[PDB]
């Protein structure tokens, strides 16, 4: 699994990984807010 | 993980973490001035 | 407010939409700044902008990129912005002396501005190897080598409407002041964009009639009337037009010197030019 | 880059020239002050 | 009286240009090629060869059945009278299903060939990304039209497929005529409450009124700096002549900043493609996420407020 | 500071109005006599805007700087009731059209031809026709449209339902073509320039035979390197003329519904069929 | 020096400017004294 | 205070002084005459 | 101050003078004209 | 570059424009002040 | 704090000042324009 | 008259009067079918 | 005064001069059509 | 100035930590001012 990294290069995954981290982290955070279960800001009882 | 630095570049990155950081720093703050509950400018009650 | 899309009391998912797209538009719009940056970069401060009286460098905002390999067709990998473009131009004496000391102030040429390379008559440091076609041909050639093209895209059109489809071949070539210069002989040709490039001309009428210059065709005003009218340059400065070192190819360094010194007659080719209507 | 004697040079005339513009903004303000103070009370103006 | 650059004087006329030769497993190309005085004038005068491949073929089919579709279903809608069909030409359409069906398959003439001729123009349009992905490969050239039609073809895919799949029904979508698709786009800027207010709209139009901008700045510069050979634009990114310094520094001094030869087509590139990308958010964003956009922009305080001019109108049924 | 290449370009000439005045540059900007108006222009403008918006409110979407009424006629209006208007579009006139002259200055200087000042006099006169041409003929300034972010749309949205369905306006479809058909020609371009300079990785940059090659080879025709700038010149000052005959016909030429207009086509006798 | 001035042309041009400025300055003193017996501008507590 | 004009082209310094003197004495004079007290040619009463 | 003119081309600034004056005085009559008590060609009643 | 003489001659000139100019201008507004002053009472005009 | 010129260009920051300053300068009078308590020209109450 | 193609070509003549006439007895046989009297299919009566 | 015209070309002169009288002419006789008084085709009353 | 040294960039930092501290210092007071006008930080029942 290793060999990965002789394919692509290093800096080049960890720009794409992280940047698909940080969508993926900041859709899902707001996913949560537009339902009524999961918005922590909105306080609403479930 | 001094080896960070070997890979992406410790000039941008710095660079780019204060853009990155004041963008999520802004847009949070603006999250919680959108609330009610957290608004701390229009103090609604708790 | 309620309803699909809330993500609080306020906002809701259209405006966090277009607050995302405003992030990547800035990355965008830094991104193209940067691509911006490849050609004329670093600035370069000259002394007598700085109150350190010391020429510098200025990388603007956002600064320039890393230089960029374009690897060419004859297997060339060359690099952007070129180091021999820049070494020359920031080598280069120029024959004028600034009309102020101050920053900004115009450059006011000392010799003469169109064989000297000033303003409208400047040239950039080019290639002196002639360029190719992809098959190998020579790209930019006269009609009398590159002998598979005829004047006349329709041949109708060039025997029963000539004025409309013209072979400029012989014709009359006058300068700005009306006088004759001489007459066209060859005319050029790009194998690759399938345009004439230049007119070829002898100085039958101001120089040696055996002595060949090339016309570039933006500046040919093809008439109706059997004459081609340059406005750029007078008819004498037709002899001052640089020559070919080679009388059947042009590189890209010549194109720069034959089409800089007609552009230069835009200023300096009669005096007035340079002043203002009022 | 600039010598010593320069850059003093320059504070010089950077200080004239700060040392007037905020005189003439303090006393601005004062006056400002005593005509309409900008600073609300509970209870407003 | 100087020469303008407009339209191109002297032309030469050679050999019929057969193509860059392509890989030894595509279609040969058309024979047929000839060239054109008239379009000579403005630029390259020869006409064709064309090629086409699995993908050129297919999308044909694919949109020839599609336009055939619309063109029968239009001709049956004036009662097959060819004389009828010119008089309504921009009046006629194939229309959308009615909205009681939702997403499901409605019969042929109640939207049912609407939703064929949707679905084989979009198929034709998908291969013809396709082909226009291939031809730039075959060639060994960047993908970067493909990518532009692509954002073209999600604008499209957002406006008929996408947005009223989100809405659950076929009958959100366009039909297939000049002045119905008009009024298309006005009903739905009526429905959802003034379109000018949808911010992703307004994105929308100020990258096409920029790719306008840029096209007038960009054609202009390049005709200006003709006797330099700007036009020759490949050279100049490789071999910076006088006429790419001379584009620069007109902008520079201009407007104060300036661009390359290069990035000048990144520039308009961007501001084609961004132009239909916010268009297809700003669609998929109404009606599934904002109902009203006027209310929308009184919420965000955007609306401008209005003195009194008139006695305002009072609803009787409120 | 300048560009690496600049200095040698920065020589003295090519004015209309005055002459080594005002011939000089303020770092990248050439300022010439033209750049010294269109900067008291624009700065009076902008300033007499701000002002405007104190009056009302400060939202940048909601600053508005209004036309005078309809029943001030062609009369110059109190300040604050159209006049700050009228004010602004003078100034407004006078920095497009010291812009203009001043790219000319700039465009002898380079040796260039006059193309970017005269297709941005295309632009003011887009402009001119909204502000003045068209107030004229309909025989009021107030008819022009206000200066603000939002206000100015919604001016365009009751202008264009004053004709009922403006999409039928024939100008209209005819600059929309233009619109839609010089952004698509801009991708084309855009795309295929980059196509070639960066084609893919491991590949040397092409021709201008692989350019002719590709749109021979995707639509059967290619304009080329001259033509795609000509056409793309034409399209985008199309789109502006045909923008300007669109709406100075809405209302001076046409004050019925614009699907009323095609009631011509409707009744040509080659094809009434009844 | 930048601008290429002489330390005198810079005092000599100073002179100038500085009685210039203060010529333009005393008439528009002179001018605000008439315009605040005009009408004065600034308004007392209760307005105007 | 003499050496600003070692710095600055009295050329350049003019014209802009007094580009920023037409803006200025332009937009008062407008902004009286948008005022009902001060505009004098509308002539209003105190 | 005659030395105005060894700073300022003479010549061109009597021509910038000439079109600047003719914008103002348009300005200040067409302002007249604006008036109630100086529109001269209206004529109201002073 | 212009010398004092030159100079002094384009203020020759500048002078005697200037004070027709301004002169003229005099009139006028002495004119408009008797046709009707500008300048309103408490009451106005 | 001479040092400041050793560091930053002194020609371009005074530029740079008196720009900043006036827009500022503008902005701030504007402010008190728009509101009830300060805008010294229409004399509100205060 | 016969000197009128050795002027004219005749294929571009000949192909431009069966231009006209194609589209002239197209226009005129659509112009009478538009008519109520002269429309031989409709079956009208006079 | 003849100096005058060893300072500018007397051609570009008449141009201008001859342009501004054109200009004013046109708009001066508009002006007067324009109003209720000095309208004489329009046979305004006194 | 690009190319600092050690002991130069030692003696940048610490003339920008003096000034950060001003900097600081002196908004540090203005929000003790601020506060004193109007508190920010609202109770359970809000202000
Ligand atoms: C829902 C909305 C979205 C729906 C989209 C559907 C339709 C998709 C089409 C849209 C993309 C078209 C343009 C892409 C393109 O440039 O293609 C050329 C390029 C040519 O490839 P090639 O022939 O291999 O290139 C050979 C050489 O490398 C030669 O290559 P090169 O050097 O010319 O290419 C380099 C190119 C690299 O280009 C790319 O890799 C593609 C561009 C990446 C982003 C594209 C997203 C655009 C759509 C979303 C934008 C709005 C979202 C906002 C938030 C939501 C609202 O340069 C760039 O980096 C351009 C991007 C600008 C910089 C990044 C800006 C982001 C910073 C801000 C965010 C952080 C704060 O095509 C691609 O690389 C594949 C793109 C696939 C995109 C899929 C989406
Ligand atoms: C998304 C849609 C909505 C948003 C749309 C966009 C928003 C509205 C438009 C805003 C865009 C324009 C903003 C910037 C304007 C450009 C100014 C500029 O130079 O850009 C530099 C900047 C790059 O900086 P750089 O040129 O590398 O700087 C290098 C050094 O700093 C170079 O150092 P240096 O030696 O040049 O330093 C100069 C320094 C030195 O100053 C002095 O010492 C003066 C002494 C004289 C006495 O100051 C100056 O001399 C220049 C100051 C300005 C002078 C103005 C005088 C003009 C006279 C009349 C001409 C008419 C104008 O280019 C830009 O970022 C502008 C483009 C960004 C927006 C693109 C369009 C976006 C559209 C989206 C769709
Ligand atoms: C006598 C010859 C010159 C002159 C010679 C000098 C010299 C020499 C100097 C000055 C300096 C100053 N001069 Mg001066 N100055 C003159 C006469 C004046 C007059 C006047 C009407 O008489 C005024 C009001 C000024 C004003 C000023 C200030 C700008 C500055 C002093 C304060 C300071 O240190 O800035 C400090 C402020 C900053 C450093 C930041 C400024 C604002 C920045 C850019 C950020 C704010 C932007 C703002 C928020 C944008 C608005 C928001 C928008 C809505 C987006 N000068 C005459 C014309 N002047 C000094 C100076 O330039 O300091 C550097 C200086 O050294
Ligand atoms: C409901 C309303 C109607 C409608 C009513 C109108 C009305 C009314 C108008 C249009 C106009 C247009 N409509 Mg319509 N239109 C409708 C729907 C559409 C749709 C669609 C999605 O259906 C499209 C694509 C269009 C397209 C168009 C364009 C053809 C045209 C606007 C371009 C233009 O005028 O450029 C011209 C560009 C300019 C005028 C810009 C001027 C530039 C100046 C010279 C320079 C400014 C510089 C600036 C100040 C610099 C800023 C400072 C710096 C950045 C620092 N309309 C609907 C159906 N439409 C307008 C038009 O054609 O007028 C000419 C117009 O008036
Ligand atoms: C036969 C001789 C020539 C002639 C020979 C000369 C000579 C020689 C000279 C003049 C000069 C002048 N001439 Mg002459 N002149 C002639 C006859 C005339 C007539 C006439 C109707 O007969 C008029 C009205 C004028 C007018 C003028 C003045 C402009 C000027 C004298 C005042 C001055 O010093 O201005 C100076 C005032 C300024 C420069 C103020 C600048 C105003 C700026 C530009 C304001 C810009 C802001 C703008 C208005 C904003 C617009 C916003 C709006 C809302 C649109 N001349 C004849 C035709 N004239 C003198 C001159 O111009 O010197 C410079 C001069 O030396
Ligand atoms: C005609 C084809 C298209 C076109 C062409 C075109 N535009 C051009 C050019 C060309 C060829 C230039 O050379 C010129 C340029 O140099 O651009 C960088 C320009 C330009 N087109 C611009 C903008 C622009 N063009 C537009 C449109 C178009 N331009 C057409 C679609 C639009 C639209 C559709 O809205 C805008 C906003 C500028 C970036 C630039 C011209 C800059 C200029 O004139 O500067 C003068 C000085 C100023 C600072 C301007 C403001 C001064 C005023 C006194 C204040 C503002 C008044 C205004 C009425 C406010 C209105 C606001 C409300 C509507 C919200
Ligand atoms: C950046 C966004 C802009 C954009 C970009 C864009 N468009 C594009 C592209 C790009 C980058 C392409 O590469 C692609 C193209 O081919 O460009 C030339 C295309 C294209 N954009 C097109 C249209 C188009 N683009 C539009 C818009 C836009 N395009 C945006 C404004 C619009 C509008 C405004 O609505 C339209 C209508 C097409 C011309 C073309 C893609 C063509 C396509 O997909 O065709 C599919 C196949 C068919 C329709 C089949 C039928 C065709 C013929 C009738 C078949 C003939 C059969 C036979 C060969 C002959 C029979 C007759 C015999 C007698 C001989
Ligand atoms: C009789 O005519 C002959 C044969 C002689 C030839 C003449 C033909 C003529 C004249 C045709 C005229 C055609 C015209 C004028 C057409 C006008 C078309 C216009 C203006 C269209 C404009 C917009 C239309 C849009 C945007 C359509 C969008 C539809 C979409 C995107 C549909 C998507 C559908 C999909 C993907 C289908 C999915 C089906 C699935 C499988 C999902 O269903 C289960
Ligand atoms: C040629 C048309 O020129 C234009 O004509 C119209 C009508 O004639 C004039 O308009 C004029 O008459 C209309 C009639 O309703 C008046 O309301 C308007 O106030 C008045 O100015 C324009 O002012 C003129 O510029
Ligand atoms: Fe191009
Ligand atoms: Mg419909």
């Amino acid at each position: 699994m290793w060999r990965l990294w002789k394919l692509y290069d290093p800096r080049r995954v960890l720009i794409g990984i992280f940047s698909w981290l940080a969508v993926l982290a900041l859709v899902i955070h707001f996913i949560l807010l537009s339902t009524d279960r999961f918005n922590w800001v909105g306080g609403a009882a479930v | 993980m001094w080896r960070m630095w070997k890979i992406l570049d410790y000039r941008r990155t710095v660079v780019l973490a204060h853009v990155g950081m004041a963008v999520l720093a802004l847009l949070i703050h603006f999250i919680l001035l959108s609330t009610e509950n957290f608004n701390w400018l229009q103090g609604n009650p708790y | 407010m309620e309803g699909t899309g809330a993500l609080t009391d306020y906002m809701n998912v259209a405006q966090m939409t277009l607050y995302a797209f405003w992030l990547f538009l800035a990355g965008l719009i830094v991104y193209l700044r940067m691509e911006d940056k490849r050609e004329g970069y670093p600035l370069q401060a000259e002394a007598n902008e700085n109150c350190n009286r010391t020429p510098e460098k200025k990388l603007g905002f956002p600064a320039p990129p890393s230089p960029k390999v374009f690897k060419l067709a004859d297997g060339r990998s060359i690099q952007v912005p070129r180091a021999e473009k820049t070494d020359y131009e920031l080598n280069t004496q120029l024959r004028a002396e600034p009309t102020a000391p101050w920053d900004g102030a115009p450059l006011e040429p000392t010799g003469n501005p169109m064989v000297d390379g000033l303003g409208p008559a400047a040239w950039a440091k080019r290639e002196d190897e002639p360029e190719v076609t992809h098959g190998g041909k020579q790209k930019i050639c006269p009609l009398r080598v590159a002998t598979e093209f005829e004047v006349g895209m329709s041949r109708d059109v060039a025997r029963f409407w000539p004025e409309i489809d013209p072979d400029p071949r012989g014709y009359q070539v006058l300068g700005c002041d009306g006088k004759v210069a001489g007459k066209i002989v060859d005319i050029w040709v790009d194998r690759g964009e399938l345009r004439p490039m230049y007119l070829e001309m002898d100085l039958s009428g101001v120089g040696s009639s055996g002595d060949r210059v090339l016309l570039p065709i933006n500046f040919a005003r093809v008439g109706y009337d059997s004459k081609v009218r340059v406005n750029a340059i007078t008819g004498q400065q037709f002899t001052d037009v640089p020559r070919l070192r080679e009388a059947d190819r042009i590189s890209p360094q010549e194109e720069d010197f034959i089409t800089g010194y007609f552009g230069g007659g835009v200023l300096y080719a009669v005096p007035g030019r340079t002043e203002p209507f009022l | 880059n600039v010598s010593d004697e320069e850059a003093k040079e320059f504070h010089a005339m950077f200080s004239q020239a700060f040392t007037v513009y905020i005189g003439v903004a303090v006393v601005a303000h004062i006056l400002a002050w005593a005509w309409r103070p900008w600073i609300p009370g509970d209870e407003g103006f | 009286a100087e020469y303008q650059n407009i339209f191109t004087r002297v032309q030469v006329r050679g050999p019929t240009d057969p193509g860059v030769e392509l890989p030894a497993a595509d279609w040969p190309r058309t024979k047929g090629a000839t060239h054109s005085w008239l379009l000579g004038k403005i630029g390259d005068a020869q006409v064709g060869p064309i090629y086409l491949g699995t993908t050129g073929v297919m999308s044909i089919l694919f949109g020839i059945v599609s336009i055939v579709i619309i063109g029968m279903n239009m001709l049956a809608s004036v009662d097959w009278s060819p004389l009828e069909f010119i008089r309504q030409f921009f009046w006629v359409a194939l229309e959308p299903p009615p909205p009681e069906y939702g997403l499901s398959l409605p019969p042929l003439n109640d939207g049912g060939w609407w939703l064929i001729a949707g679905f084989t123009l979009t198929l034709s349009v998908l291969l013809w990304f396709a082909r226009t992905y291939n031809r730039a490969r075959a060639l060994g050239l960047g993908t970067h039209v493909a990518w532009a039609f692509a954002a073209a073809i999600f604008l499209f895919l957002a406006i008929g497929f996408i947005w009223p799949v989100l809405m659950g029904s076929w009958a959100k979508s366009v039909p297939f005529g000049i002045f119905p698709h008009l009024d298309w786009t006005t009903a739905f800027s009526l429905r959802y409450g003034n379109l000018y207010y949808n911010p992703f709209h307004m994105l929308s139009i100020v990258f096409l009124f920029g790719s306008a901008l840029l096209f007038a700045m960009h054609g202009a510069t390049i005709l200006a700096a003709g006797r330099y050979n700007a036009e020759r634009e490949i050279e100049q990114i490789t071999d910076r002549g006088t006429a790419a310094e001379r584009s620069a520094l007109f902008w520079r001094w201009t407007m104060g900043f300036n661009a390359t030869m290069e990035s000048i087509h990144r520039w308009g590139y961007w501001f084609a493609i961004l132009c239909v990308i916010t268009g297809g958010i700003g669609i998929l964003l109404t009606g599934t996420v904002v109902e009203n956009w006027y209310l929308w922009g009184v919420h965000h305080g955007i609306a401008p407020e209005y003195p009194e001019f008139f006695t305002p109108a009072v609803d009787p049924a409120a | 500071a300048m560009l690496d290449f600049e200095k040698k370009y920065r020589v003295r000439g090519g004015t209309l109005l005055g002459g080594d005045l005002f011939d000089f540059w303020i770092g990248p900007f050439y300022v010439g006599i033209f750049g010294v108006l269109t900067a008291i222009f624009a700065v009076l403008g902008t300033v007499l805007i701000i002002y405007g918006a104190s009056q009302d409110t400060f939202n940048l979407w909601q600053i508005s700087i209004a036309p005078p009424d309809l029943s001030y006629g062609l009369a110059l209006a109190p300040m604050m009731e159209g006049g700050l208007w009228q004010i602004i579009t003078v100034c407004a006139l006078g920095a497009f059209i010291t812009w203009a002259l001043r790219q000319a200055e700039i465009s002898k200087k380079l040796g260039m031809g006059y193309h970017v000042p005269v297709a941005f006099a295309v632009a003011i006169l887009a402009y001119a026709t909204l502000v003045v041409f068209r107030p004229l003929l309909m025989g009021a300034w107030g008819h022009g449209f206000p200066y603000g972010i939002l206000s100015h749309l919604d001016w365009v949205s009751n202008v264009g339902y004053q004709y009922l369905h403006f999409h039928y306006n024939p100008a209209h479809m005819l600059a929309v073509t233009f619109f839609f058909t010089t952004t698509l020609a801009l991708a084309l371009h855009g795309g295929l320039i980059l196509s070639v300079t960066n084609p893919k990785k491991g590949e040397p940059v092409k021709t201008a035979e692989h350019e002719n090659t590709f749109f021979r080879d995707v639509i059967g025709y290619s304009i080329g390197s001259l033509g795609i700038h000509r056409l793309g010149l034409f399209l985008a000052l199309n789109a502006g003329f045909w923008s300007a005959v669109c709406i100075i016909i809405s209302g001076p030429f046409w004050t019925r519904g614009w699907p009323e207009w095609w009631n011509w086509w409707l009744n040509v006798p080659i094809w009434s069929w009844g | 020096s930048l601008t290429g001035l002489s330390d005198e042309e810079a005092k000599e041009f100073h002179s100038i400017f500085m009685q210039s400025f203060l010529i333009f300055t005393a008439v528009a003193v002179v001018a605000h004294f008439l315009a605040w017996a005009w009408r004065p501008w600034i308004p007392g507590a209760e307005g105007y």
